[PDB]
This record gives C-alpha cells, sequence and structure tokens, in this order.
RNA sequence: GGGGGGAACCUGGGGAACUGAAACAUCUCAGUACCCAGAGGAGAGGAAAGAGAAAUCGACUCCCUGAGUAGCGGCGAGCGA
RNA sequence: UGGUUCGUGGAGCCAUGGGGGAAUCUGGGCGGACCACCGCCUAAGGCUAAGUACUCCGGGUGACCGAUAGCGCACCAGUAC
RNA sequence: GUAGGGAAACCGAGUCCGAACAGGGCGCAGCGGCCGCAAAGUCCGCGGCCGUGGACCCGAAACCGGGC
RNA sequence: GCUGGGGCUAGGAGUGAAAAGCUAACCGAGCCCGGAGAUAGCUGGUUCUCCCCGAAAUGACUUUAGGGUCAGCCUCAGGCG
RNA sequence: GUGGAGCCUGGGAGUGAGGGCGCGAGCGAUAACGUCCGCGUCCGAGCGCGGGAACAACCGAGACCGCCAGCUAAGGCCCCC
RNA sequence: ACCCGGUGAAAUUGAACUGGCCGUGAAGAUGCGGCCUACCCGUGGCAGGACGAAAAGACCCCGUGGAGCUUUACUGCAGCC
RNA sequence: UGAAAUACCACCCUGGCGCGGCUGGGGGCCUAACCCUCGGAUGGGGGGACAGCGCUUGGCGGGCAGUUUGACUGGGGCGGUCGCCUCCUAAAAGGUAACGGAGGCGCCCAAAGGUCCCCUCAGGCGGGACGGAAAUCCGCCGGAGAGCGCAAGGGUAGAAGGGGGCCUGACUGCGAGGCCUGCAAGCCGAGCAGGGGCGAAAGCCGGGCCUAGUGAACCGGUGGUCCCGUGUGGAAGGGCCAU
C-alpha cells in the first residue's frame, strides 16, 4: 500500500524549495542559565542538516 | 550550581519582564542582586532585581 | 409456526496470542483468528433530535477522489477519519 | 466504560452498566469544555426495494497446469493406510 | 507542476529574525535563422534500489484460540 | 492386599502415601486443527555464459560488541579538465 | 607529472572476525604460531607460476590465449635433478 | 561361531587405484616431501588408526531466543477488607 | 451625655433555650423488603433493614498473569570499569589501542567579573623588644625556582600575579571568516547597530590566564508575547520568546 508520512519528521523539519532539510538547533530546551547570550542566540536559528541525514529524512516525507 | 549557589532571573524593575538568567551564592550574597542591564523592551539600561527562578 | 442443514458472503453477542515497538508494560498485531446466536439469496444500513460554515447540503448502501490530508500516538513503533 | 482519527487530552458527539431524575414547541438535542449570539435538527416505536458481498452450483474465456505439474484425488480419494 | 518565506497572523520575488532602511537564514534567473529546436514539469513504458506485506528459500524452542 | 465389569475427575486443569510422578510407548504444562508462511540480528542453501573494473575486516555511536546508522574503501552514469 | 590519475553531483554495493612478516613502542617474562596500537608489505582475494625438501603470507615474480623458439630473476650447476 | 544346501537384512557410504618412518602441513597425514617397505585376490580372527558409527555437544559461552520455579523486582488480576 | 443617649415600633446582630421543620451521626425496639427454616406455605417460626447482591472509593494481595533482570572482559562469573579534564605511552604535523603507567572533574567567584591607575615575587645572607625554622620591620643579593581558587600541562612580572577607584559588557539584536568533525555537538571570532562602563585619549569590555565543573529528544512547570482560537465574540487549550 502507499507510503505513510512520518509524523515525527514532519513535526521537526522542513524541506526547502531547493530540496534542503532545515531543523532547529539543539541545546536550548533547558539548562540555559549559564549559557552565554551567544550560545542562546545562535541556538535560536534554523540549520541545514548534513546531506547523508537529509536524504534519509526526505524519504520519510513522500508527499511534501 | 548547588543548594547554596542558586540560579536566578533578573527582572527589569521598570517593565517587570525577566531579561536575564544568572547565579549567585546566597550565603556570600544573601541580599537580592540589583544590576543595571540593557532591557530589550525598554530599549534602555535599567536596574534589574533578582527574582526567583 | 418453530427445531436441523448450507461452500464462502452478512449481522449481532463474545474475543486471543505469536508478532511489531530490534527488550517491555501503555500501544501494536485487531475487534483480526476463533467460539456462539441469527439471517437470507444476500445480509447490514436507511428517510435527519444528520452534516458543519457552504448565507450551504438533503435517507441509506457502494465505487472513485478527497488523503496517508485532518488529526491520534510510551507525539515511539505505528494508527488514521 | 465503549465507539470515533481522538491512548484523559481543552474531550465535545454517539452508545450505556450505577445513582439522581424533567418538560410537550414558550418543549427539546446539536454546531468539540463553557457562556452569549446566530443557525441546524426534532431522540427515547417499527418497516422499506435498487446500487454492494460471496461462489456449493451452471456456462464462457485464458501470453493458466499438463500426471513430482494442476485440486489432497485426471484412475472406484477424503479412499488405502 | 506553475511561489516562496514564517510556529502563525500575514506578507510575497520575496520573507523570517530584528528597533533597523544592519547583517544573516531560507527563497527568486536556453540556442539559432516569430518559428523550429532544446527545455520546466508531467504522463506512460522499461531497469536498479528503498517502504509496506511471509518479501530470497527451508528450520525452531515456544505463545494463543477452539476442540479431542 | 490383588483383580473383572460398570462409572466420574483433564491441560495452568486433573490425579499424585510426593518421584514435578502420571493424564494413550519422549509431560517443569497432553494431543489435534487453527492464528501460521509466528518470530529466528542465528546455521544452511541459492541454479547459464562471456567481458571490464574491484574492495573491507577501520573510525565514531549503539542494552552495542559475530547485528546495525554514518563516514572510509569499490563500482556505474553525468559533468569539470 | 595525461594516470583504470584527480574533482563535483547522483544510482548500486559489499565491508565494519582479519592474518603473517619487517620496523617502532606498550602489555607479557628483553615468553608464546601471545596480545594491543603505529608505518609498511604481502596473504586474504594471486592455495596461479619459479625458488625455499615438502609448506597462505621468506626470496623471485603480478598468469588474455597458443608455440617441440630465445633472454633472465630468485636459486642453482657431483648423482637423484 | 565354522563348512555345505535354502531364504536373505542393516546402520554407513564425496569418490578411491586407501602401506611404515621421520618431517611438513589449520598445530596428531593412506592422499604433501624425503626415505623405507611392498607380487594379485580372498577366508577365519584382534581391535591400534581411519581425529571410526550414532545423536546439527547435554558441559561452556553467545542470542536485547524460550520455558518451569522464587521473591520485601515491576506492573496488573482473582480473592479478601 | 458619649463615637452613637434613652419612652415606643420594626428589620436584623451575639449567644442561649423551648415547640417544630428538614436532615448527620449514635443507642434501643419493630416487621414487611431480603436471607434461613417449618409434613401445613396469601401462612407459622428465626435472622432482619443487617446480611446478600448491583454501581463506585481506597487498601491488602506470587493464589495467578505478563515481563524485566545492561555492556566491556585474554572464556564466563566474581572484582574492576562505563561521561568529562591533564600528562605519558604517541614512533618531532594531526590522529592513534590494551582490564597499559600516573592524577583530577560533577564545583566555584557579586568579585575571583569590566576598565583605569599604581605596585612586583619565592628564596639566601646580615640586622631588629616580647618573637621561635617560619608573624611583622630594615638593608644587600636575587628573571623568575613565587604567584595565578582546585588536577596536570601549557602559559605568564614588558603580567595572566598584588593593591585601589569608578563600575555591571556575567550586554540586547546579529555575525564576515574559520578550528574541529561520520552525524549531532563542541570551539574561536573581527565587524555593524542599539543602549551602556571605564579612560584625557589611543582604546578596551558580549564574564573569569587557558584547557574539566556536564546531559540530545519527549513530557510538563513559571514569566512574558498577544500569533491560533473548530459558525461569530470571548473563553478553554495551544504556538512563539525566556527560564
Ligand atoms: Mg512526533
Ligand atoms: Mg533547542
Ligand atoms: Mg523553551
Ligand atoms: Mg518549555
Ligand atoms: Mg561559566
Ligand atoms: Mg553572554
Ligand atoms: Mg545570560
Ligand atoms: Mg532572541
Ligand atoms: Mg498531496
Ligand atoms: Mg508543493
Ligand atoms: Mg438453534
Ligand atoms: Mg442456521
Ligand atoms: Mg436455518
Ligand atoms: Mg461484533
Ligand atoms: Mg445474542
Ligand atoms: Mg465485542
Ligand atoms: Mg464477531
Ligand atoms: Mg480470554
Ligand atoms: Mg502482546
Ligand atoms: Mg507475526
Ligand atoms: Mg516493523
Ligand atoms: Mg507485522
Ligand atoms: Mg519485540
Ligand atoms: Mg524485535
Ligand atoms: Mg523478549
Ligand atoms: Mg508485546
Ligand atoms: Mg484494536
Ligand atoms: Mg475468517
Ligand atoms: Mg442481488
Ligand atoms: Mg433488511
Ligand atoms: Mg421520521
Ligand atoms: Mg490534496
Ligand atoms: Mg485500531
Ligand atoms: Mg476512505
Ligand atoms: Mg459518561
Ligand atoms: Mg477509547
Ligand atoms: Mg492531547
Ligand atoms: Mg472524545
Ligand atoms: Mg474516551
Ligand atoms: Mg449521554
Ligand atoms: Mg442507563
Ligand atoms: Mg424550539
Ligand atoms: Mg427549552
Ligand atoms: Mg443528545
Ligand atoms: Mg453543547
Ligand atoms: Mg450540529
Ligand atoms: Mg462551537
Ligand atoms: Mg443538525
Ligand atoms: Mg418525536
Ligand atoms: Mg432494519
Ligand atoms: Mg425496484
Ligand atoms: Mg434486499
Ligand atoms: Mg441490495
Ligand atoms: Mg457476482
Ligand atoms: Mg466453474
Ligand atoms: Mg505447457
Ligand atoms: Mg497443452
Ligand atoms: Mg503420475
Ligand atoms: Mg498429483
Ligand atoms: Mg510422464
Ligand atoms: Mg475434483
Ligand atoms: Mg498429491
Ligand atoms: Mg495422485
Ligand atoms: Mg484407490
Ligand atoms: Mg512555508
Ligand atoms: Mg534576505
Ligand atoms: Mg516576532
Ligand atoms: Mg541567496
Ligand atoms: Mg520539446
Ligand atoms: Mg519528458
Ligand atoms: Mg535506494
Ligand atoms: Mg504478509
Ligand atoms: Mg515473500
Ligand atoms: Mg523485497
Ligand atoms: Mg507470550
Ligand atoms: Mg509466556
Ligand atoms: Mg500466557
Ligand atoms: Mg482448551
Ligand atoms: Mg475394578
Ligand atoms: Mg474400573
Ligand atoms: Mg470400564
Ligand atoms: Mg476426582
Ligand atoms: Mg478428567
Ligand atoms: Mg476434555
Ligand atoms: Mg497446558
Ligand atoms: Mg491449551
Ligand atoms: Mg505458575
Ligand atoms: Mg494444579
Ligand atoms: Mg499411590
Ligand atoms: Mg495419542
Ligand atoms: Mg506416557
Ligand atoms: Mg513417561
Ligand atoms: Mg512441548
Ligand atoms: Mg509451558
Ligand atoms: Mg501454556
Ligand atoms: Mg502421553
Ligand atoms: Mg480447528
Ligand atoms: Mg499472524
Ligand atoms: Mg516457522
Ligand atoms: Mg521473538
Ligand atoms: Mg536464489
Ligand atoms: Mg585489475
Ligand atoms: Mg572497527
Ligand atoms: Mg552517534
Ligand atoms: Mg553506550
Ligand atoms: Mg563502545
Ligand atoms: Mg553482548
Ligand atoms: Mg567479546
Ligand atoms: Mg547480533
Ligand atoms: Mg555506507
Ligand atoms: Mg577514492
Ligand atoms: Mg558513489
Ligand atoms: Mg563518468
Ligand atoms: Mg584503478
Ligand atoms: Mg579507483
Ligand atoms: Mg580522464
Ligand atoms: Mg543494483
Ligand atoms: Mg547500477
Ligand atoms: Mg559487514
Ligand atoms: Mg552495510
Ligand atoms: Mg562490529
Ligand atoms: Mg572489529
Ligand atoms: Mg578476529
Ligand atoms: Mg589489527
Ligand atoms: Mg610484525
Ligand atoms: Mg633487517
Ligand atoms: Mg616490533
Ligand atoms: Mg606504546
Ligand atoms: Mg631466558
Ligand atoms: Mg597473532
Ligand atoms: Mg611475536
Ligand atoms: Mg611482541
Ligand atoms: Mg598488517
Ligand atoms: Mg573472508
Ligand atoms: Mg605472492
Ligand atoms: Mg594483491
Ligand atoms: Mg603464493
Ligand atoms: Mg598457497
Ligand atoms: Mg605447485
Ligand atoms: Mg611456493
Ligand atoms: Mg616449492
Ligand atoms: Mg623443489
Ligand atoms: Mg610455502
Ligand atoms: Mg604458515
Ligand atoms: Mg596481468
Ligand atoms: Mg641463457
Ligand atoms: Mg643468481
Ligand atoms: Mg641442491
Ligand atoms: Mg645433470
Ligand atoms: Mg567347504
Ligand atoms: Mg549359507
Ligand atoms: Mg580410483
Ligand atoms: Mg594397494
Ligand atoms: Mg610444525
Ligand atoms: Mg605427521
Ligand atoms: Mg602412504
Ligand atoms: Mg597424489
Ligand atoms: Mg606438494
Ligand atoms: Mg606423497
Ligand atoms: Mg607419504
Ligand atoms: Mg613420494
Ligand atoms: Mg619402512
Ligand atoms: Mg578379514
Ligand atoms: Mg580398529
Ligand atoms: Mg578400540
Ligand atoms: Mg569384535
Ligand atoms: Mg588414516
Ligand atoms: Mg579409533
Ligand atoms: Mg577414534
Ligand atoms: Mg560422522
Ligand atoms: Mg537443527
Ligand atoms: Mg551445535
Ligand atoms: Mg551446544
Ligand atoms: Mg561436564
Ligand atoms: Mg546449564
Ligand atoms: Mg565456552
Ligand atoms: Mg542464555
Ligand atoms: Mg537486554
Ligand atoms: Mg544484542
Ligand atoms: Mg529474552
Ligand atoms: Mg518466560
Ligand atoms: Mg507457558
Ligand atoms: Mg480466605
Ligand atoms: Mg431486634
Ligand atoms: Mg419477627
Ligand atoms: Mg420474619
Ligand atoms: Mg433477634
Ligand atoms: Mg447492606
Ligand atoms: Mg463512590
Ligand atoms: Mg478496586
Ligand atoms: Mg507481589
Ligand atoms: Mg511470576
Ligand atoms: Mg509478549
Ligand atoms: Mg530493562
Ligand atoms: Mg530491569
Ligand atoms: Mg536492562
Ligand atoms: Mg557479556
Ligand atoms: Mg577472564
Ligand atoms: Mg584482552
Ligand atoms: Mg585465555
Ligand atoms: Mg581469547
Ligand atoms: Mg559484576
Ligand atoms: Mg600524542
Ligand atoms: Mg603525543
Ligand atoms: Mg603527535
Ligand atoms: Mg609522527
Ligand atoms: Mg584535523
Ligand atoms: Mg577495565
Ligand atoms: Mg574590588
Ligand atoms: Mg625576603
Ligand atoms: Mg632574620
Ligand atoms: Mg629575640
Ligand atoms: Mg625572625
Ligand atoms: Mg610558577
Ligand atoms: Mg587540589
Ligand atoms: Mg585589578
Ligand atoms: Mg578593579
Ligand atoms: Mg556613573
Ligand atoms: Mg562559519
Ligand atoms: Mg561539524
Ligand atoms: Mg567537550
Ligand atoms: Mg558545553
Ligand atoms: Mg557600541
Ligand atoms: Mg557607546
Ligand atoms: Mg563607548
Ligand atoms: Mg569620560
Ligand atoms: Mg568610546
Ligand atoms: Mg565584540
Ligand atoms: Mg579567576
Ligand atoms: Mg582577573
Ligand atoms: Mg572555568
Ligand atoms: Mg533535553
Ligand atoms: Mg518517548
Ligand atoms: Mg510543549
Ligand atoms: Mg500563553
Ligand atoms: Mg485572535
Ligand atoms: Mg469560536
Ligand atoms: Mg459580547
Ligand atoms: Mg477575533
Ligand atoms: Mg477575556
Ligand atoms: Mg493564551
Ligand atoms: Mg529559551
Ligand atoms: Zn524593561
Amino acid at each position: 500500500p502507499k507510503m505513510k508520512t512520518h509524523k515525527g519528521a514532519k513535526k521537526r523539519v522542513k524541506i526547502t524549495a531547493s530540496g534542503k532539510v532545515v531543523a532547529m538547533k539543539t541545546g536550548k530546551r533547558h539548562l540555559n542559565w549559564q549559557k552565554s547570550g551567544k550560545e542562546i542566540r545562535q541556538k535560536g536559528r534554523k540549520f541545514v542538516l548534513a546531506k547523508p541525514e537529509a536524504e534519509r529524512i526526505k524519504l520519510l516525507l513522500p508527499y511534501e | 550550581a548547588s543548594e547554596v549557589r542558586i540560579k536566578l532571573l533578573l527582572e527589569c524593575t521598570e517593565c517587570k519582564r525577566r531579561n536575564y538568567a544568572t547565579e549567585k551564592n546566597k550565603r556570600n550574597t544573601p541580599n537580592k542582586l540589583e544590576l543595571r542591564k540593557y532591557c530589550p523592551w525598554c530599549r534602555k539600561h535599567t536596574v534589574h532585581r533578582e527574582v526567583k527562578i
């Protein structure tokens, strides 16, 4: 039967117009008090997943 | 961070929004911290007070 | 008038586990296998105390699509209108 | 408690084992807690073809098998054992 | 498929973060003498490999249900 | 005490002067059919020919250590030169 | 320096039990056909060929096919030869 | 048991044209090297070898295999309050 | 006369008592539900609104049920170990293993942080009441052997060490470019803007001489935001920023 969309991927990730896979930086969920403003700020940004890992995630999103 | 060395937030005393997280030793510094900091809402420097985390 | 029977098909009353989650308990397998009652050439459903935003539609059944969407989920594996 | 995509979730809706327990349209149920507004619909009686499912049976047709294949059985097979 | 960016409201060849008109992230783009021709993209065939299913084949010890 | 015949008790159940003994010639959970093609990161096996290239047994992480994901190393297509 | 070199994008892998030897160390006993890393090599996959009595990895050497032709390598040249 | 007449199995079995020593070889060689020994084929006997046969080692370890049993492991359930 | 001041009439307030409602417990009795029983049964006898049973609450509960019960390892077990930092092994770039050789971390500091100004050690000899090997003072020599919170290494007085003044940059919004690297992480960062600190200024300042002092997701808490709000307005509940 037809493939199912992985909802874990779909709730964490986005395939950009050119086929990149973008996610949120890890590491600011908690334990932030002693993290510099530079750490907290730059962790607020999205980032581009490495190609081997992005190829895996994209196969999980067949209908995006 | 320990029981004596606590985490705390710094609250802008003008608009009451907590803008900063930091720590102190409440045995060595028992009184609330007051420090001037830049408040991104007030867009000026403000005395911030230690508030519980 | 009833009883018993009939390959599958159908509805109702009950209802697992291996398995999968690379362990396992929620979860999954699945309301599946199976037991039982009943039905007929089909059975069920059916003429809105409906749908749900169209100032709208107009019983029910069935196919295509909507759609692996909306959502559900130790937000895991998966499940899925 | 169950059903639903809904696993307690903000959890409505549909069903109901227990307790309490109304009204007759100025009555009542619903639009996903709840309240108001605005709409939709009439529960607690019953029946209802057709389109749908299946293949014991009959026929037609195979880029289906050709006796270790094809049904377990082309033959006195659910037999001998 | 022809538009993307943003959690979203929303805006749109931009958008998001931001006070910014700062900076950054993610986006935005044919050849010949109008036509050929090559082309987004898409449809169908074919082939490799992946997902679902017993999924290359044979093999447990076991678990469960209903009977004997 | 032994024994004939007629009876009753069964599968997480019986029966046991107790040995986990016996319950139809293998009982720490009978047998048959079914779920079922359970599952097996294990062992085995995997069928014509010719031609070109041609590895690895490392690193990281892993209830991981004889299994994996990524990287490294091989190969083919396109492109660069 | 034009090589089965290199680089970019993408399709398909396999491998993730190594082993001997030389050198450099650790562990061991200045033990092990021991063990654990580093550089290299060969076997693995060249158990095809010559030598080493025989003998994966020591020496010689990278087997496309054919010849009752020639030169060499290691190693040999008294007989087995 | 043996010989003659009658009837006539079996496990096992890659194929066999199947000797000793000292070596070598995956470390215990009929099968490789060197040497020694040895005419062809049976029949009765003996068990040292063919790492002889049988049984995919019960020991041991490994598998995120299973099952019985235990408990102040976990989480449920009966039962009882 | 006090805050309000008086005869009288209402509403209510305190607390108490009596008759009643209506119920909460308690004790006693009844009989008829319900249960047991009795040659007799629309009945008698006994129990009795209890017990039984239905729904629901919490508890006990290997009687039973499903499972879990890690890895590395000179076999396994036992013991030890599991992440992070320093040194060595490490073969003079980087990296590099063993249950190889030695140590340390899971904190701390409101100054031990930013800037400006000033200052310079340990140790040895000689000298000085109480006063010593060593307290403090003086003199000479003394480049770093002291110090730098804590392991070790690197670094360092032309300060990163000691003292003082003003301070909060232990910033907000970003971030060219790199280090490292399988991923995910970790790391360094000039420069621009906002609003600041110190300094006359050049300038420095996005914690700490440096390298350890740590934990991805999920799920939830708190502050803010005011983005979504299931016909509409709200609300419930989410999202986003921070923790
Ligand atoms: Mg998810
Ligand atoms: Mg994060
Ligand atoms: Mg957060
Ligand atoms: Mg949060
Ligand atoms: Mg810090
Ligand atoms: Mg900071
Ligand atoms: Mg901070
Ligand atoms: Mg921010
Ligand atoms: Mg779609
Ligand atoms: Mg699209
Ligand atoms: Mg009947
Ligand atoms: Mg019937
Ligand atoms: Mg009938
Ligand atoms: Mg049913
Ligand atoms: Mg019934
Ligand atoms: Mg049922
Ligand atoms: Mg049924
Ligand atoms: Mg059952
Ligand atoms: Mg299960
Ligand atoms: Mg299964
Ligand atoms: Mg699966
Ligand atoms: Mg399955
Ligand atoms: Mg499983
Ligand atoms: Mg599994
Ligand atoms: Mg298991
Ligand atoms: Mg399970
Ligand atoms: Mg189910
Ligand atoms: Mg069936
Ligand atoms: Mg019909
Ligand atoms: Mg009908
Ligand atoms: Mg009607
Ligand atoms: Mg669509
Ligand atoms: Mg289901
Ligand atoms: Mg459908
Ligand atoms: Mg209910
Ligand atoms: Mg439910
Ligand atoms: Mg929820
Ligand atoms: Mg619901
Ligand atoms: Mg529910
Ligand atoms: Mg109801
Ligand atoms: Mg009811
Ligand atoms: Mg009305
Ligand atoms: Mg009404
Ligand atoms: Mg209703
Ligand atoms: Mg309602
Ligand atoms: Mg409605
Ligand atoms: Mg509503
Ligand atoms: Mg309606
Ligand atoms: Mg009516
Ligand atoms: Mg009907
Ligand atoms: Mg008709
Ligand atoms: Mg009909
Ligand atoms: Mg019909
Ligand atoms: Mg038909
Ligand atoms: Mg027919
Ligand atoms: Mg044929
Ligand atoms: Mg024919
Ligand atoms: Mg035949
Ligand atoms: Mg046949
Ligand atoms: Mg024939
Ligand atoms: Mg037939
Ligand atoms: Mg047959
Ligand atoms: Mg036959
Ligand atoms: Mg016959
Ligand atoms: Mg978008
Ligand atoms: Mg831009
Ligand atoms: Mg914003
Ligand atoms: Mg760009
Ligand atoms: Mg064209
Ligand atoms: Mg085309
Ligand atoms: Mg593939
Ligand atoms: Mg299947
Ligand atoms: Mg298959
Ligand atoms: Mg397949
Ligand atoms: Mg089981
Ligand atoms: Mg079991
Ligand atoms: Mg069971
Ligand atoms: Mg049974
Ligand atoms: Mg007898
Ligand atoms: Mg008897
Ligand atoms: Mg008998
Ligand atoms: Mg009995
Ligand atoms: Mg019995
Ligand atoms: Mg029985
Ligand atoms: Mg049993
Ligand atoms: Mg059974
Ligand atoms: Mg048991
Ligand atoms: Mg028993
Ligand atoms: Mg006995
Ligand atoms: Mg039997
Ligand atoms: Mg027996
Ligand atoms: Mg027996
Ligand atoms: Mg058995
Ligand atoms: Mg058993
Ligand atoms: Mg059993
Ligand atoms: Mg038996
Ligand atoms: Mg059966
Ligand atoms: Mg199954
Ligand atoms: Mg099987
Ligand atoms: Mg299994
Ligand atoms: Mg095959
Ligand atoms: Mg080659
Ligand atoms: Mg490795
Ligand atoms: Mg990893
Ligand atoms: Mg681990
Ligand atoms: Mg490891
Ligand atoms: Mg293991
Ligand atoms: Mg091991
Ligand atoms: Mg494995
Ligand atoms: Mg790979
Ligand atoms: Mg290469
Ligand atoms: Mg490739
Ligand atoms: Mg090419
Ligand atoms: Mg090559
Ligand atoms: Mg190559
Ligand atoms: Mg080339
Ligand atoms: Mg392929
Ligand atoms: Mg290919
Ligand atoms: Mg492999
Ligand atoms: Mg692989
Ligand atoms: Mg491995
Ligand atoms: Mg290995
Ligand atoms: Mg090995
Ligand atoms: Mg090695
Ligand atoms: Mg060596
Ligand atoms: Mg030498
Ligand atoms: Mg050496
Ligand atoms: Mg060493
Ligand atoms: Mg010696
Ligand atoms: Mg070795
Ligand atoms: Mg050696
Ligand atoms: Mg050695
Ligand atoms: Mg080697
Ligand atoms: Mg191999
Ligand atoms: Mg060679
Ligand atoms: Mg080679
Ligand atoms: Mg060779
Ligand atoms: Mg060889
Ligand atoms: Mg040879
Ligand atoms: Mg040779
Ligand atoms: Mg030779
Ligand atoms: Mg020779
Ligand atoms: Mg050799
Ligand atoms: Mg060798
Ligand atoms: Mg060649
Ligand atoms: Mg010559
Ligand atoms: Mg020579
Ligand atoms: Mg010679
Ligand atoms: Mg000669
Ligand atoms: Mg004779
Ligand atoms: Mg004879
Ligand atoms: Mg022969
Ligand atoms: Mg012979
Ligand atoms: Mg030897
Ligand atoms: Mg020998
Ligand atoms: Mg021989
Ligand atoms: Mg020979
Ligand atoms: Mg030879
Ligand atoms: Mg020989
Ligand atoms: Mg020989
Ligand atoms: Mg010979
Ligand atoms: Mg001899
Ligand atoms: Mg003989
Ligand atoms: Mg013998
Ligand atoms: Mg013997
Ligand atoms: Mg004998
Ligand atoms: Mg032999
Ligand atoms: Mg023997
Ligand atoms: Mg023997
Ligand atoms: Mg054998
Ligand atoms: Mg076997
Ligand atoms: Mg075995
Ligand atoms: Mg074994
Ligand atoms: Mg033994
Ligand atoms: Mg054992
Ligand atoms: Mg063992
Ligand atoms: Mg085991
Ligand atoms: Mg495990
Ligand atoms: Mg494992
Ligand atoms: Mg297990
Ligand atoms: Mg078990
Ligand atoms: Mg069992
Ligand atoms: Mg009892
Ligand atoms: Mg009484
Ligand atoms: Mg009485
Ligand atoms: Mg009475
Ligand atoms: Mg009494
Ligand atoms: Mg009661
Ligand atoms: Mg209750
Ligand atoms: Mg309970
Ligand atoms: Mg227990
Ligand atoms: Mg148990
Ligand atoms: Mg299970
Ligand atoms: Mg566990
Ligand atoms: Mg456990
Ligand atoms: Mg475990
Ligand atoms: Mg182990
Ligand atoms: Mg050991
Ligand atoms: Mg070892
Ligand atoms: Mg050993
Ligand atoms: Mg070993
Ligand atoms: Mg242990
Ligand atoms: Mg090193
Ligand atoms: Mg080194
Ligand atoms: Mg080095
Ligand atoms: Mg080196
Ligand atoms: Mg590097
Ligand atoms: Mg160890
Ligand atoms: Mg100070
Ligand atoms: Mg001095
Ligand atoms: Mg002195
Ligand atoms: Mg003195
Ligand atoms: Mg003195
Ligand atoms: Mg020093
Ligand atoms: Mg220390
Ligand atoms: Mg200072
Ligand atoms: Mg200062
Ligand atoms: Mg000031
Ligand atoms: Mg960069
Ligand atoms: Mg990286
Ligand atoms: Mg780190
Ligand atoms: Mg960190
Ligand atoms: Mg500035
Ligand atoms: Mg300024
Ligand atoms: Mg300034
Ligand atoms: Mg100034
Ligand atoms: Mg300035
Ligand atoms: Mg800066
Ligand atoms: Mg410091
Ligand atoms: Mg400092
Ligand atoms: Mg630090
Ligand atoms: Mg986390
Ligand atoms: Mg989870
Ligand atoms: Mg959340
Ligand atoms: Mg909020
Ligand atoms: Mg709104
Ligand atoms: Mg609304
Ligand atoms: Mg209003
Ligand atoms: Mg609104
Ligand atoms: Mg409001
Ligand atoms: Mg809100
Ligand atoms: Mg945050
Ligand atoms: Zn403020």
